[PDB]
């Protein structure tokens, strides 16, 4: 059937939240033909790939609501709402950006061993140069900013924030923490990020981060800190 | 320096619990980088971890092991301890205590170890040796020396220590490893080389300890 | 359940380079660490992290690891270095400290003939109503001793006890024959015998009732 204005662009943003890989699911049925009526073109993935590298890094000024620099109103700096109505996303254009705040993750990892370590860390004394967490005892709030982005961060029973350079969303499904994923010859994460965990909020009675603890070790090879790891639980929640 | 001893019974029943205490000296057993580790090694096999303890009570074990093996740390002590519940001859090892790194700082490798103990899982009692003097015939090794020895007969478990002259002498010593009789009882020969012209001005007197029966014999090996 | 694979053994001449391998699926992504130890004493770390020593540790012990093996390389071998070498991990999956089931090295060794002395009962055990001859065996190389009692002429069929030949601190070989005898066995016959062969070479040693 056909779709307005309105439907075609929350499956539009829909398609873009999927190849963000920040959804799972998506309902495009329509939306191939809405590219061919209000937008000329054939919006296949590829478009789509281009719509979303020009938007978050390769920028050309002004862009308009579906993603290029109807929709003849072009903005400026600050962010799109990315919303089809089943999700959301508050994220930010490469021309808001300073520099380059994505990292490549195609690019080969520093080498991390395991090691034993505590299986339970505390929220007020993580020695893991992954993590830095601020307590707000005031507002009842957790930050947990994390510095590695590429050692995953699991939620379990967490409804949570996520803030970035990049996107904002929220999180409320178990497992490891969701990261944006644009395309640019290469596969493209934000180079940091920030866990919000609203403690006033029921669903976080039990809050639970699991994730490896990555540590400095006291041998420097090759120029660099060894790095060690070890899998730990920072508790949240009141009754963790 | 940091020094790891391990401390047991040396003998323990069938279906009983043996209980080992490793004593840590020359520095805090509460080191924060570092955790305290039980592995042993059957007679004849290789090595096996049984488990790992930290000073704060964190404890990591072998999980073939885990449902009858428990480690306590007794930090005002400086000690760590492991128990093995209901025991059989599979149980029979040396048991060693070690350091290892913990929590990412320092190698997770074991650079300190103890000296082992020998544990033997048996329904026999412990039985101290009878030291009988192996006498030297004027020259019974070529001309200028001569061998003397102690035969330390029937005892059980392992293992017997000796010494002779009180640790004076050690050159020429040389302590053979025990045969096991068809009757479970151990017996081994301790020998010395000394020279021929001093038979009869030096006293040689050879040590013998055995430590699970509590049992310390001197024995004087004189010329026939 | 992590599994490390080592070779049961392996044999180095003098002055040449041994290496041992620890084999493990995606090994190279853990640290590996080398314990040697020589016959009745407590292991002793070599190699840790792949590829450092511990201090004191000689230059010519050394380490690599990458893909599913781990190698411990010894250059310029001495006698000193046979000793059996366990490679050891820490599986962050399972949890658990996991070795290897360890690599025997032997460097090899010329032939060495052995040194055989008897000793006959002692008066004390004479007099307790029991009688030992006691053949001590040493520094033979290989660990293949055949040993023989007898009485007078005649091959004794009873009373013996044998240990199996094990290695001295020097790598060379050390063994013991025990006879039992009553103190009349002990008297009646005019001597008794310990025969020792190694390599077709007998040596004999006799002791008297004297
Ligand atoms: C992201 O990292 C990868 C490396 O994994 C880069 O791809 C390499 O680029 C160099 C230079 O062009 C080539 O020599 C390699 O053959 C490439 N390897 C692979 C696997 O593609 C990629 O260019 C990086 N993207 C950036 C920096 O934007
Ligand atoms: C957090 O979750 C991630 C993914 O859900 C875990 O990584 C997976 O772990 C399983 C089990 O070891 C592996 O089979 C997968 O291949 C892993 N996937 C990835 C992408 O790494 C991770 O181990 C979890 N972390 C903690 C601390 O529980």
């Amino acid at each position: 059937i056909i779709l307005t204005l309105s439907q075609g662009l929350k499956k539009y943003y829909g398609k873009i939240l999927r190849l963000l890989q920040l959804t799972l699911e998506e309902d495009t049925e329509g939306l191939l033909e809405w590219c061919k009526r209000n937008l000329g073109l054939d919006c296949d993935d590829t478009f789509f790939q281009k719509r979303i590298e020009e938007f978050f890094i390769t920028g050309e000024g002004h862009f308009n609501e579906v993603l290029q620099f109807p929709f003849k109103s072009y903005f400026a700096k600050g962010f799109l709402s990315i919303d089809s109505g089943y999700y959301s996303a508050k994220c930010y254009s490469g021309t808001s950006n300073s520099g380059l705040q994505l990292i490549n993750i195609t690019r080969h990892s520093t080498r991390i061993v395991d090691t034993p370590g505590p299986k339970i860390t505390n929220l007020k004394t993580i020695n893991c140069i992954n993590l830095k967490a601020s307590i707000f005892k005031e507002h009842r709030e957790v930050e947990i900013n994390v510095l590695l982005p590429q050692v995953a961060v699991n939620l379990s029973n967490c409804h949570v924030v996520i803030k970035s350079h990049v996107c904002d969303y929220s999180l409320d499904i178990d497992g490891a923490v969701r990261l944006p994923h644009i395309y640019h010859e290469g596969v493209f994460i934000p180079g940091t990020y920030k866990i919000v965990i609203d403690k006033k909020n029921k669903l976080n009675d039990r809050c639970t981060l699991f994730t490896d603890c990555v540590i400095k070790g006291r041998e420097v090879r090759k120029g660099q800190s060894v790095l060690r790891q070890y899998k730990t639980e920072i508790r949240i929640g009141k009754a963790s | 320096q940091l020094q790891l001893q391990e401390s047991g019974p040396g003998l323990e029943k069938p279906s009983e619990t043996l209980s080992l205490t490793c004593i840590v000296s020359g520095g805090s057993i509460s080191s924060s980088d570092y955790f305290w580790g039980w592995i042993r090694q059957p007679p004849g096999k290789g090595l096996e971890w049984i488990g790992s303890i930290y000073y704060s009570g964190s404890t990591y074990y072998n999980p073939s092991l885990k449902s009858r093996v428990t480690t306590s740390v007794d930090t005002s002590k400086n000690q760590f301890s492991l128990k093995v519940m209901s025991v059989t001859a599979a149980d029979t090892a040396m048991y060693y205590c070690a350091r290892g790194g913990y929590g990412g700082y320092e190698s997770d490798a074991y650079d300190i170890w103890g000296q082992g103990t020998m544990v033997t899982v048996s329904s026999a009692s412990t039985k101290g040796p009878s030291v009988f003097p192996l006498a030297p015939s004027s020259k019974s090794t070529s001309g200028g020396t001569a061998a003397l020895g102690c035969l330390v007969k029937d005892y059980f478990p392992e293992p017997v220590t000796v010494s002779w002259n009180s640790g004076a002498l050690t050159s020429g010593v040389h302590t053979f490893p025990a045969v096991l009789q068809s009757s479970g009882l151990y017996s081994l020969s301790s020998v010395v080389t000394v020279p021929s012209s001093s038979l009869g001005t030096q006293t040689y007197i050879c040590n013998v300890n055995h430590k699970p029966s509590n049992t310390k014999v001197d024995k004087k090996v004189e010329p026939k | 359940s992590y599994v490390l694979t080592q070779p049961p053994s392996v044999s180095v001449a003098p002055g040449q380079t041994a290496k041992i391998t620890c084999g493990g699926n995606n090994i190279g992504g853990k640290s590996v660490h080398w314990y040697q130890q020589k016959p009745g004493q407590a292991p002793v770390l070599v190699v840790y992290d792949d590829s450092d020593r511990p201090s004191g540790i000689p230059e010519r012990f050394s380490g690599s690891n990458s893909g599913n093996t781990a190698t411990l390389t010894i250059s310029r071998v001495e006698a000193g270095d046979e000793a059996g070498y366990f490679c050891q991990v820490w599986d962050g999956s399972g949890d658990q400290v996991v070795f290897g089931g360890g690599t025997k090295l032997t460097v090899l060794q010329p032939k060495a003939a052995p040194s055989v002395t008897l000793f006959p009962p002692s008066s004390e055990e004479l007099q307790a109503n029991k009688a030992t001859l006691v053949c001590l065996i040493s520094d033979f190389y290989p660990g293949a001793v055949t040993v023989a009692w007898k009485a007078d002429s005649s091959p004794v069929k009873a009373g013996v006890e044998t240990t199996t030949p094990s290695k001295q601190s020097n790598n060379k070989y050390a063994a013991s024959s025990y006879l039992s005898l009553t103190p009349e066995q002990w008297k009646s016959h005019r001597s008794y015998s310990c025969q020792v062969t190694h390599e077709g070479s007998t040596v004999e040693k006799t002791v008297a009732p004297t």
